[PDB]
RNA sequence: AUUAGAGGUCUUGGGGCCGAAACGAUCUCAACCUAUUCUCAAACUUUAAAUGGGUAAGAAGCCCGGCUCGCUGGUGUGGAGCCGGGCGUGGAAUGCGAGUGCCUAGUGGGCCACUUUUGGUAAGCAGAACUGGCGCUGCGGGAUGAACCGAACGCCGGGU
RNA sequence: GCUCUGAAUGUCAAAGUGAAGAAAUUCAAUGAAGCGCGGGUAAACGGCGGGAGUAACUAUGACUCUCUUAAGGUAGCCAA
RNA sequence: GCCAGGUGGGGAGUUUGACUGGGGCGGUACACCUGUCAAACGGUAACGCAGGUGUCCUAAGGCGAGCUCAGGGAGGACAGAAACCUCCCGUGGAGCAGAAGGGCAAAAGCUCGCUUGAUCUUGAUUUUCAGUACGAAUACAGACCGUGAAAGCGGGGCCUCACGAUCCUUCUGACCUUUUGGGUUUUAAGCAGGAGGUGUCAGAAAAGUUACCACAGGGAUAACUGGCUUGUGGCGGCCAAGCGUUCAUAGCGACGUCGCUUUUUGAUCCUUCGAUGUCGGCUCUUCCUAUCAUUGUGAAGCAGAAUUCACCAAGCGUUG
RNA sequence: GUCUACGGCCAUACCACCCUGAACGCGCCCGAUCUCGUCUGAUCUCGGAAGCUAAGCAGGGUCGGGCCUGGUUAGUACUUGGAUGGGAGACCGCCUGGGAAUACCGGGUGCUGUAGGCUU
RNA sequence: CGCGGGGUGGAGCAGCCUGGUAGCUCGUCGGGCUCAUAACCCGAAGGUCGUCGGUUCAAAUCCGGCCCCCGCAACCA
RNA sequence: CACAUGUUCC
RNA sequence: CGCGGGGUGGAGCAGCCUGGUAGCUCGUCGGGCUCAUAACCCGAAGGUCGUCGGUUCAAAUCCGGCCCCCGCAACCA
């Protein structure tokens, strides 16, 4: 046979990795470079923009590191958009730009920096940077926290980032990864980025499926027909959605209703039962052994 | 070891990083009218034989390779020395080795 | 004789403990250090840069200079019948906040508390730590039972 | 030949075993540690005798080899060829050094490996014999003939353990009664009450 | 590093055996695997002392109030530095006056002992650790004695 | 080691020669003996091999093979 | 006559390391590095132990991304023990230039892409330490750059080793200072930074011999006794497998083990180098017994003879 | 009661197998026009929502392995200090203090910070 | 360190000069020959002309630098 | 140009 | 004892220094020539580099122990 690999000695020596590494959720090689502060700053917080993409949502949080666990200062989700103006398609590139805008505007409104630091109202898609204003409070600064997502050109972690810098945050970045940076000749094209921010690439997919095949269109964009989103109102939808965020980005928590205090979960067993299950098991073995003999 | 025949480094005269040409440094011909040479010959002239120590216990089987940089800007024209650690074999701009290719 | 290598004889001094190799926890970095903190040194092998020498692994000192990834410590080193207060630069990874001081800082709180409090009461309460005294005279109840008698056992050759 | 055993008698140096550093060590003269009817179960040889040491000295591999034969030979005549089983419970692992002289004197006198020796503590078993209980005096004479092959003094004790087990003879059968000890040939496997339950079903069937 | 049987399977095989021939079968003998079992490690180790090494046990400390900064910044934020004001039951035990600067001789062959300890068969041998001795030192004791035990010395009387 | 030979000659000093240079100076050419090259010489100093195989029984090895150096100790003589 | 080159032990001057169980021979313990010794801080010796070094690297340096290794199992045309392909298991059992130790798994490894932080310049500090250097190293700071979306990271190699003063030479550095009464121009000297090296590695320029020898010394140091030790040599016990036809012990006695002795040689260097006359033989005395003979005896495989073994015993002998 | 995002501590959190998962959520899953990247839309990137808890995941179970924490081993081992103690030595005993580790036998099997849901 | 001359078919060597032409001898191989190894003869296979660069209508050739060897001459860290 | 040798009862 | 070199078809030697990939003479064997043998001619076989384990893409070669053989040295009293 073979020498058993996972033997008793193998477990006696085994050293597990960190919990958030055992699940594939944190890059501690990159987290260490992201969240720690230089020691001559002394609790000067290092804010980072935690942008996370899921299957059906986009989570954009801002946080600074703390020894008891890094603390969320402000958050925003994708599913907060149907409140404002975005019915369906809450995971595309245009959804990310909204959530980054909704995060940025909500934060400065919480720091009283709404009336200053407007940012980029008319969305263009080129390099914008909010320089601080003298006398007035300095601009907020944070860093992107990509995570385990491969940061290729056009990745939606850069889409929400664009929504934030237009909101007024001074996030250091560049235009190498935006959707519209030419790879071969190495220059940016602001017009092409404007398309994806306003969702035009989806319209040119839905307009592509009018002359090609309706069946796949009635299967690819099902909720888009359920909400009547034709390729004609898409740019003016997000453009309206951008205004409806820059005028009231406050969050309103749902009412915490009184719970009925029950249990779906399964409760753990006491020792007295475990020690008596085996006493029933052992008894039921021998009493079934005397029958057949 | 292998160094490229060109390098982009800090130019003292032009004050920033700039491409430099890289060649090896060679001992100039010892002048016959330096101070130490004129002093030495005035000591050897006449009797008494050899008057200064001649080193004989050579122990180091190498040198320190020096590189003579040259700024290739049409107006800079500054050279400066730069040294590397001891090595026996040394060539300028040797063919760049490849990764994972058949050897025979 | 011996060699004067920097790490001569540090086979177990800088080795990571059992089942604790690998990436270091991040609270070892996000722990702050002001000037003049009682700080002790414990060299960590995983971070090669900024390591102290082996003569300070265990020694405790105070901080006098704080840089990005390092602190300067004023530690005492005995060298052949004299002590030297020498300054060393160590990275944060080889550094802990020494708790050999705060239990006195805790004692300062109650000493400042019990001096302001009970002053309006007009009473005088003890403040200094007195060493463990001899215990006072007391009784021992031996209700009902009698003390069991002990006896040295005989010898049984166990091998 | 080799030096007298008076020379390498005390546990003088640190344990210096044959390793990556001490190479070129001759094979130990003792090679066969177990002999007799070693393929015998645990329930026919209940008696076990010991030769426990009483000094902190070094026993050579030749004394271990010599005493083995003399105890083996006497047990052959006494208890047949298969009425016993002998374990030498000391394995020679310490290497002794010889400073062979050819004139150099003591310049650079780190010796060459001479032979192998066995270090033994006080109260430690040297060589033990299991056999039938009625052959009690046969063993206590056999080990007595083995004491003259070793330096210094050592006691001869009859253990209370059943055979070569670590379980006391009085508790042995009652543990085999409630199936606490499963005879594994020359030894016996101790079954606790902690494993998975299905193997408890196995032994009770 | 190392001893011994056990239980496994054809997991490969050594000659085998009715088998042409078959993991079909045969007792096997081997390794291989799984529970056990004997013995070890100055240059192995999960564990892990005793002795030991730092540091702390206040006034240079605490706690208020306010300035300065080109450093640090969402934020008179952060930190550092300044002022000003207020608090002595002196914040473990014991002992003892300390600090400090010049000039400087001799020395730089050492040796012995308890314990730890390397080489050596060992040595009144060679080489180290710690402390005390001898050297530089008499005295009482060990008959005798550089070092052991006691005890260290101005000149005397009494006592012990 | 010693000796003989040579513009048929590679190297080499002072000096002279030529050129450049304001000049010190530099450079180039030429450039003796000696060395290198080539002969002679041991009654010059000195030196003068190794391994296998093989004859009517054995032993032995006249012969043979091989590796080898400038030569491989010949005539003689010997536990002097 | 004066210069130049050759030759020149004919002659002159001088040198011919240190460590060291005496010196020589041999080593390098002489400059460094890892483990151990080393007695749980650090420090710690020996010609103690096991090793290593006088390098190699335009990437084996610098970033970033993507990856997962060793080995094993099961599969798959030729294809097999071993080619390639796929799945599974895989805490490192691989790899990271080298010695060893430490460290390392979305990396410090492997593979790609872009690069020169292996650059320029002040100090402070650490290591050895006298708390001097050199080397090496750590924290910064001021520049100029690389990479990355960015935070960041990088002023060579994941860390512990891979190296060198004054004087001289050489090269680079500046609209540099001096070249002497002033100016110009060469030249030369300065200032700064590299390099040419001292391995006896804090750094002389160095072959022998002395039996023809000299001097200063040394018992710090050998050759002789004497001491301690007894490996070795010699001598003697214990156990008793066997030999002894039979029979362990009349006589022997393997494998082991315990001593003794200083008539062997060693080891050591304590005493003697302002000298203790260093081989034998001859001569002559006394002593020791581990007894060859002789006196008295025990035991034999003692029939007698002869010969063994053991005891009391050194009185008397032990030759040409 | 519980989940997601970001975490702290880094196995009481791991590993093996089995069971059950309301709601939201996380996922799986459907596609490749655009962005981007492969031998291959498997991965990476992107556009979605027909299906599904089968898995991942969560809770639970195992006389479970491991781990954690006690008992025991044991005042044993060893050790500071002391003696004109023992012993031919090797080493041991006592005085004065400190004091371990396997086997073996138990108990335990994640806590928790910030923000946001779900159970309304 | 300075000067000189060497480097080239597989070994050796020519040709470098006063530039467009890379050949000879030995050795491997086919043929013809001889009783025959041979001798002799023919044919084919055999050359980054040590390495780079400059320059030419053309360089193994000319010019600079590097590498190896040989000869002589040099010799203050 | 070179070529050594010999098995014998009848 | 320390140190130095050596071990390669049946025999005697290269190759080793400087890593790939194994030779030289002789001998053996077969066929021919001759009446025959030797010589001679043609053709073949024969070791995988003392042994074992390492370094390296690759080791007769480099490195380590072991085994055999040989040499030098081992001096001053």
């Amino acid at each position: 046979f073979v020498k058993v690999v996972k033997n008793k000695a193998y477990f006696k020596r085994y050293q597990v990795k960190f919990r958030r590494r055992r699940e594939g959720k944190t890059d501690y090689y990159a987290r260490k470079r992201l969240v720690i502060q230089d020691k001559n700053k002394y609790n000067t917080p290092k804010y980072r923009m935690i942008v996370r993409v899921t299957n059906r949502d986009i989570i954009c949080q801002i946080a600074y590191a703390r020894i008891e666990g890094d603390m969320i200062v402000c958050a925003a989700y994708a599913h907060e958009l149907p409140k404002y103006g975005v019915k369906v398609g809450l995971t595309n590139y245009a959804a990310a730009y909204c959530t980054g805008l909704l995060l940025a505007r909500r934060l400065l409104n919480r720091f009283g920096m709404d009336k200053i630091y407007e940012g980029q109202v008319e969305v263009t898609g080129d390099e914008y940077n909010v320089e601080s204003i003298d006398g007035q409070p300095g601009a907020f600064t944070c860093y992107l926290d990509a995570g385990l997502a491969r940061t290729t050109t056009g990745n939606k972690v850069f889409g929400a980032l664009k929504g934030a810098v237009d909101g007024g945050l001074s996030i250091p970045h560049s235009t190498k990864r935006f959707p519209g940076y030419d790879s071969e000749s190495k220059e940016f094209n602001a017009e092409v980025h404007r398309k994806h921010i306003m969702g035009q690439n989806v319209a040119d997919y839905m307009r592509y499926l009018m002359e090609e095949d309706e069946d796949a269109y009635k299967k690819q964009f099902s909720q888009y027909i359920k909400n009547n989103v034709t390729p004609d109102m898409m740019e003016e939808m997000y453009k309206k959605a951008h205004a409806a965020i820059r005028e009231n980005p406050v969050y309103e928590k749902k009412p915490k209703r009184e719970v009925k205090k029950k249990r779906w979960n399964r409760p753990k067993m006491s020792l007295a039962q475990k020690k008596d299950r085996v006493a029933q098991k052992k008894a039921s073995f021998l009493r079934a052994q005397e029958r057949a003999a | 070891v292998n160094v490229p025949k060109t390098r982009r480094t800090f130019c003292k005269k032009c004050g920033k990083h700039q491409p430099h040409k890289v060649t090896q440094y060679k001992k100039g011909k010892d002048s016959l009218y330096a101070q130490g040479k004129r002093r030495y010959d005035r000591k050897q002239s006449g009797y008494g034989g050899q008057t200064k120590p001649i080193f004989r216990k050579k122990a180091k089987t190498t040198k320190k390779i020096v590189l003579r940089l040259e700024c290739v800007e049409p107006n800079c024209r500054s050279k400066r020395m730069l040294a590397i650690k001891r090595c026996k074999h040394f060539e300028l701009g040797g063919d760049k080795k490849r990764k994972g290719q058949v050897i025979q | 004789t011996n060699t004067k290598g920097k790490r001569r004889g540090t086979r177990y001094m800088f080795s990571r403990p059992f089942r604790k190799h690998g990436v270091v926890p991040l609270a070892t970095y996000m722990r702050i250090y002001k000037k003049g903190d009682i700080v002790d040194i414990k060299g960590m092998g995983t971070v090669q840069k900024g390591m102290p020498h082996k003569c300070y692994h265990g020694k405790t000192g105070r901080v006098y200079n704080v840089t990005q990834h390092a602190v300067g410590i004023v530690v005492n080193k005995q060298v052949k019948g004299k002590i030297l207060a020498k300054r060393i630069n160590v990275r944060i990874e080889h550094i802990k906040h020494s708790k050999s001081r705060d239990s006195f800082l805790k004692r300062v709180k109650e000493n400042d508390q019990k001096k302001k409090e009970a002053k309006e009461k007009g009473t005088w309460v003890q403040l200094k730590r007195q060493p463990a005294p001899p215990r006072e005279a007391h009784f021992v109840r031996t209700n009902g039972k009698e003390p069991e008698l002990l006896e040295p056992i005989p010898y049984e050759f166990m091998a | 030949g080799r030096r007298p055993a008076r020379c390498y008698r005390y546990c003088k140096n640190k344990p210096y075993p044959k390793s990556r550093f001490c190479r070129g060590v001759p094979d130990a003269k003792i090679r066969i540690f177990d002999l007799g009817r070693k393929k015998a179960k645990v329930d026919e040889f209940p008696l076990c005798g010991h030769m426990v040491s009483d000094e902190y000295e070094q026993l050579s591999s030749e004394a271990l080899e010599a005493a083995r034969i003399c105890a083996n030979k006497y047990m052959v005549k006494s208890c047949g060829k298969d009425g016993f089983h002998i374990r030498v419970r000391l394995h020679p692992f310490h290497v002794i050094r010889i400073n062979k002289m050819l004139q150099t004197g003591m310049r650079g006198a780190f010796g060459k490996p001479q032979g192998t020796v066995a270090r033994v503590h006080i109260g430690q078993v040297i060589m033990s014999i299991r056999t039938k209980l009625q052959n009690k005096e046969h063993v206590v004479e056999a080990l007595r003939r083995a004491k003259f092959k070793f330096p210094g003094r050592q006691k001869i004790h009859i253990s209370k353990k059943w055979g070569f087990t670590k379980f006391n003879a009085d508790e042995f059968e009652d543990m085999v009664a409630e199936k606490r000890l499963i005879p594994d040939g020359c030894g016996v496997k101790y079954i606790p009450n902690r494993g998975p339950l299905d193997k408890w079903r196995a032994l009770h069937s």
